[PDB]
């Protein structure tokens, strides 16, 4: 079902520099469109991780240069739309964009040693207004604690 | 229970019982199907033969309301005599008063608030009665509609009303009537009613089915299935 | 403690009486819910629908009753008893018509439809008609409106409107939504309408469940929306 | 017990009781039986003296030159019925000229039967109607209820110990379409002889049988005319 | 008890369900009207129960004629009866007599109308209690009617909930001779007695007669009037 | 008095003169002689004033209580029915010279007929009034099947322009009134 958008993501990575990172963002809504089915079994959850693990592995090609600002805005993008995305009345808070942010809080535990001070606390302040709604219950609850104590 | 003598009284919580009661006098009567295709509506009924003396087609619960406006009435066959009585009233002063045929939507609800008014008054009782109204046109097409006995009435693909209300709308639903002629529709019927219970633990029935949509030009007459008995020959296979 | 008028409708020892306050709690067995909200010149009813059966139908389940051209209202409770309330309804806004040559206020509508609920409380032998009704419409030098009726005969006009079973719950979240001074520009107002019903039932409903009427000052007939902009309207609130 | 007291209660089971209490007033009746056959309707009752030397109270009444009626239960809804069964009867000779078909006059029977089993103020009619006639497609044979439902029929016995007369019935309804008068009669009446304790016989002075025919007028015969119909029959097996 | 019913009687005293509608008059809204000089100030309490409720829609103070108001503390709902019952009788007088209708002559006959109600059993009586004014022949008027049928002619009163303190308030506050300036003054001063927390310029809702005819105070001087005026 | 109604393919055409006179006195010198009941369906009334007056308001009460319970537009038939129910059965009370037009969605234009007697037909062109005994031999040589709507338009100004030649009960101005599926356009013709 959802490999499709998985080859096209194969696509989309050797295209980040071959084609522009805008037309990863336009191949982008039809795996939302794919996210937007999201029924039973097909295209749910577990295959809905590998896009949402594929399209921040393209978020982290474009914005491992100083051009932060597109990973940024994909977020508030996304986060607040994934409410008519995937399944209404609080989707699942499970596994959809959970791990998708807990590698990022480990890229900023990677970046802080590299980035400076100033882009990586727009990327904290950014994700501080998901982390206040949601995903940091349980197993990685410290999603929110190994970044506020980066703040410290 | 105590304050459910009257049906102009109020439980505590908010109901009123004479209605609850009445719905579930017509759960103990046999079960009446109703099926609409895409040009037509196709009624059936189970009715079973009561001891022998029957002289098979008496007091039938396929009536004839109108030019193309039957029922499938199904509880207090004596209640749904009276009941049918004022649908044929109730079409002639629309033919008296405007000209033309009721229109199946106008029609239903202007027996629903018949059967409503009493469920009012300590004086009367609400009715024991529940039926199907079928009709086809040519401007409105095939319509399919369900009266209970406090008088809520819309309209449906598919029902039945009796014992088997729920065992026999399980077996509606998988079939594709979005797209099937209503000759085709006549020997589906005749096997949803011969799974669930026919003769089983009761002693005997005879099958009836009615019929209206484009092939009879807008009537609404029984089947002629006593022509080449069809239906039984083809719902009886069936059986592994 | 009540014994003494819990069959019929006479008085209390000092209280009041049962029988009409009993059809207060004869609402909550339709399990559903109804938000009306006036922002500003326009004004909107929000009302779930509720399909429980394939083989059931979809156009005759709209509660949005279009009395007159330019008058809609929106029903809860019990649904037989709603229905011949509609009836009287669609007769009395005629009459004025015809009795007095112009069009009804939304105003005197909901004095007339109360007084005849009042008759059923003062003389008894007639069971008073467990539903309840809201109303919207356009008054020329007044601005849009939005009434509601009572069975007990009471009536008040008021800007947000709940009813059906979540009052309590979704009253509470609207005198914390208008107490700021928010202008209400016909989508401040359907979005407020929407994530108010879409909190307190807990359902963010998906596109096919709900139904919408409207009405506003620059075109004064009652409007049930498309299917396709309810869809527009919900894909603009979650952006 | 408290559901039981008037027509409008329903119960908590769905069953009125007073529907089903009149039906018990059928069975305080005699018994009576009435067939046809493809030509010949034919119905014979049973008469029930009150004292040892006064008349027989009657059973079978005619109604209209096609019509003759049978009665088994309370004598004041008996009457009641007759006179509303007979204005219906010479309406349709005054303003139609003609004889009404039979099916259609017992459908205003239970239309009329229908308001006092709904409407408080008035009991269900104790009553058990049997029906014979001619409309233009032969003869027919009705039975009602007191609750308000009519069955056409080929052969019908109600009324005390009717079960009996029932069982002799549904064995000879295969001979019942071709026999002729002479022993159609002494068909119907060997089904009354069950419904007798088995000491005493069906005499001269205590039955009545009604005859209408396709060329024939609905004529009663009682008490005198009665022995050349007991004429030619065996005993009980005792 | 025996009660249950209105057309039987007691074995020792007086018809108890006439007694048990006075109970709800009681447990209605609280209310005032004052006899001055020159006018009679009737004044009421109207709060709503949340911050949507629109004031401006259900008024308490209604005119009948353009010289007679009326108030009343019960239910509402059967408030709206025997006003628009009042106003049609009002007309009947106007009709034959060309004249318009005094005072005494209403009380008279809507105390039949409330009478009427009290008979048969198969209906209830009302639960409401009614403060009729007008000035007419110079002298103003200030009455009372009750579902009993019953009728007076008050100089100052109170009814609703707490009308034991405003009672003794105005038993201790009401003197013969004010204008109508200082009669508002004591209505208000007597509202603030029993009220809930707020009285803003929409709590309250103040009508008055004058020889010039009845009137009901705009929120626009009801709030200078209010503005310190105690 | 005079009173014109003409179909063609989309529509209908109406069209009527004014002068409501008294004895030999103009009382009114111009006059709404067609009155509008639905949105499509028109009449045009003749006979006595305040008879037709009281009917016409009837019958709006009634069609206009009947549609939005069918949620559906009226038919122009049905219309046509409901002055036949009141006009046969108050007959020896009433003088109406009734004539329904109007469009209608399932068959097109249509033009009914009720007399002073109370019965109803259908008709290609219908004339009423005092003065349509005057036309009754031109509108016959001159009516043609198969007009446009500029032609029908032409054919009733002519036509009733004879008939408002000088006829004591009829002249002043011309007023018309064309309806077909988009809209009504009424205008008012002098000179």
């Amino acid at each position: 079902m959802a490999d499709g958008g998985s080859e096209r993501a194969d696509g989309r990575i050797v295209k980040m520099e071959v084609d522009y990172s805008a037309t990863v963002d336009q191949r982008l809504p039809e795996c939302a469109k794919l996210a937007k089915e999201g029924r039973l079994q097909e295209v749910i959850e577990t295959l809905l991780s590998l896009e949402k693990q594929t399209r921040t592995a393209s978020d982290m090609v474009s914005t491992s240069r100083i051009l932060v600002a597109v990973v940024k805005m994909c977020y508030e993008a996304k986060e607040w739309d994934l409410l008519n995305e995937n399944i209404m009345l609080l989707s699942k808070r499970r596994s959809q964009l959970k791990q998708a942010v807990a590698k990022m809080v480990q890229q900023c535990c990677t970046y802080v040693e590299e980035i400076t001070d100033l882009p990586i606390k727009l990327r904290l302040i950014d994700t501080l207004r998901m982390v206040t709604e949601g995903k940091i219950y349980v197993e990685i609850e410290r999603a929110r604690l190994t970044k506020t104590l980066a703040t410290i | 229970t105590g304050y459910d003598l009257s049906a102009s009284t109020f439980s505590p919580d908010g109901r009123v019982f004479q209605v609850e009661y009445a719905m579930k006098a017509v759960e103990n009567s046999s079960t009446a199907i109703g099926i609409r295709c895409k040009d037509g509506v196709v009624f059936g009924v189970e009715k079973l033969v009561l001891s022998k003396l029957y002289e098979e087609g008496s007091n039938k619960r396929l009536f004839n309301v109108d030019r193309h406006v039957g029922m499938a009435v199904a509880g207090l066959l004596a209640d749904a005599r009276s009941l049918a009585d004022i649908a044929r009233e109730e079409a002639s002063n629309f033919r008296s008063n405007f000209g033309y045929n009721i229109p199946l939507k106008h029609l239903a609800d202007r027996v629903a608030m018949y059967v409503h008014a009493y469920t009012l008054y300590s004086a009367v009782r609400p009715f024991g009665c529940s039926f199907m109204l079928g009709s086809y046109s040519v401007n409105d097409g095939a319509q399919l509609y369900m009266i209970d006995p406090s008088g809520v009435s819309y309209g449906y693909w598919g029902c039945a009303i009796g014992k088997a209300r729920q065992a026999a709308k399980t077996e509606i639903e998988k079939l594709q009537m979005k797209e099937m002629t209503c000759r085709d529709i006549v020997k589906e019927v005749a096997k949803i009613i011969y799974i669930v219970h026919d003769e089983v633990k009761d002693k005997a029935f005879e099958l009836e089915l009615s019929w209206v949509g484009e092939l009879t030009n807008g009537r609404h007459e029984i089947v002629p299935k006593d022509i080449r008995e069809e239906a039984e020959k083809y719902a009886k296979e069936s059986l592994k | 403690s009540a014994g003494f008028d819990r069959h019929i409708t006479i008085f209390s020892p000092e209280g009041r009486l049962y029988q009409v306050e009993y059809a207060f709690k004869a609402i909550n067995q339709g399990g559903l819910t109804s938000v009306a909200v006036r922002g500003k010149d326009c004004a909107v009813i929000v009302t779930q629908k509720k399909v429980p059966d394939k083989l059931l139908d979809s156009s005759t389940v709209t509660h949005l009753f279009k009395i007159t051209e330019n008058i809609g209202c929106v029903m809860t409770g019990m649904t037989a008893d709603s229905r011949s309330q509609v009836q009287r309804a669609r007769y009395e806004a005629a009459n004025w018509k015809y009795k007095y040559g112009y069009e009804i206020p939304v105003d005197m509508l909901c004095k007339r439809i109360a007084d005849i609920s009042q008759v059923y409380t003062q003389n008894a032998e007639m069971r008073p008609l467990g539903c309840c009704m809201i109303l919207i419409g356009i008054d020329e030098e007044q601005g849009p409106q939005v009434y509601k009726c009572d069975p007990a005969g009471y009536y008040c006009g008021f800007k947000a409107t709940a009813a059906g079973v979540k009052q309590t719950e979704s009253t509470s979240f609207l005198e914390k939504k208008v107490k700021k001074k928010f202008d209400w520009t016909f989508e401040q107002t359907v979005e407020t309408a929407i994530t108010c019903l879409s909190t307190v039932l807990s359902i963010d409903f998906k596109p096919s469940e709900i139904e919408v009427g409207v009405v506003t000052v620059e075109n004064p007939k009652f409007r049930i929306l498309t299917e396709a902009e309810i869809d527009a309207h919900l894909v603009a609130l979650a952006e | 017990n408290q559901y039981d007291n008037d027509v409008t209660v329903w119960s908590p089971q769905g069953r009125i009781h007073q529907i089903e209490y009149a039906m018990e007033a059928v069975k305080q009746g005699s018994a009576t039986v009435g067939l046809k056959s493809k030509t010949h309707a034919v119905l014979v009752a049973l008469k029930r003296a009150q004292s040892e030397l006064a008349a027989h109270q009657k059973k079978i009444l005619h109604v209209d030159n096609h019509i003759g009626i049978s009665i088994a239960g309370l004598t004041a809804d008996a009457r009641l019925l007759c006179n509303f069964m007979r204005q219906e009867c010479l309406d349709s000779r005054f303003v139609f000229d003609r004889p009404l078909p039979v099916s259609r006059l017992v459908s205003l029977i239970g239309s009329k039967t229908q308001i006092p089993t709904q409407r408080y103020g008035r009991r269900p009619y104790g009553v058990g109607l049997l029906i014979a006639g001619y409309d233009d497609m032969g003869p027919h044979i009705f039975q009602t209820c007191p609750s308000a439902n009519y069955f056409d029929c080929r052969a019908m016995s109600i009324g005390a110990r009717s079960q009996s007369a029932r069982t002799y019935l549904e064995r000879h309804m295969s001979e019942f379409m071709e026999c002729n008068l002479n022993e159609l009669v002494k068909h119907g009446l060997r089904a009354l002889r069950e419904t007798l304790p088995a000491e005493q016989d069906l005499t001269t002075k205590n039955v009545s049988i009604g005859i209408v025919g396709k060329d024939l007028e609905f004529t009663i015969y009682d008490d005198d005319d009665v022995s050349p119909f007991l004429e030619g029959l065996e005993e009980r097996p005792q | 008890g025996y009660s249950f019913s209105l057309t039987t009687f007691s074995p020792s005293g007086k018809l108890v369900q006439i007694e048990y509608a006075l109970a709800a008059v009681a447990g209605g809204a609280p209310s005032v009207g004052i006899k001055a000089a020159n006018g009679v100030v009737l004044a009421t309490e109207k709060k709503q129960k949340s911050i949507l409720y629109d004031e401006r829609s259900v008024h308490k103070v209604e005119p009948i004629t353009k010289h007679i108001g009326l108030v009343y503390s019960g239910m509402g709902p059967d408030y709206r009866v025997l006003v628009h019952r009042a106003r049609k009788l009002a007309q009947q007088y106007y009709l034959v007599y060309q004249e318009p209708i005094p005072t005494a002559q209403l009380v008279q006959r809507v105390a039949s109308v409330m009478q009427e109600y009290t008979q048969s059993g198969g209906v209830r009586p009302f639960g409401v209690s009614l403060l009729i004014c007008g000035w007419n022949e110079g002298r103003p008027y200030l009455f009372q009617s009750d579902p009993s049928g019953a009728y007076f002619a008050w100089k100052a009163t109170a009814m609703g909930k707490n009308y034991v303190n405003g009672k003794t308030f105005l038993e201790k506050r009401y003197n013969e001779d004010l204008e109508l300036e200082d009669a508002i003054h004591t209505a208000i001063l007597t509202l603030k007695e029993s009220f809930e927390g707020q009285m803003t310029e929409d709590n309250i809702e103040v009508g008055i007669c004058n020889e010039a005819g009845f009137r009901r105070l705009t929120p626009t001087e009801v709030k200078d009037y209010l503005a310190a005026i105690a | 008095t005079t009173i014109m109604a003409v179909q063609f393919d989309g529509g209908v055409v109406l069209g009527a003169d004014s002068r409501t006179t008294t004895g030999s006195y103009i009382a009114n010198r111009v006059t709404d002689k067609l009155t509008p009941i639905h949105d499509r369906i028109f009449c045009c009334r003749s006979g006595s004033a305040a008879d037709t007056q009281a009917v016409a308001d009837a019958v709006t009460y009634q069609l206009g209580f009947h549609s939005i319970e069918l949620n559906e537009p009226p038919l122009v038939h049905t219309a046509a029915s409901l002055f036949k129910e009141m006009c046969y059965r108050y007959r020896e009370d009433l003088m109406a010279g009734i004539i329904i037009a109007g469009w209608d969605p399932q068959e097109g234009g249509q033009v009914y007929s009720v007399p002073m007697g109370g019965m109803m037909v259908r008709q290609s062109f219908a004339i009423g009034g005092s003065g349509s005994s005057y036309i009754y031999g031109y509108v016959d040589a001159t009516y043609r099947e198969g007009m446009t709507k500029e032609e029908c338009l032409q054919f009733t100004a002519n036509a009733l322009a004879l008939a408002m030649e000088r006829d004591g009960s009829s002249g002043g101005v011309i007023r018309l009134a064309a309806i077909a599926e988009s809209g009504v356009e009424r205008q008012v013709l002098l000179g």
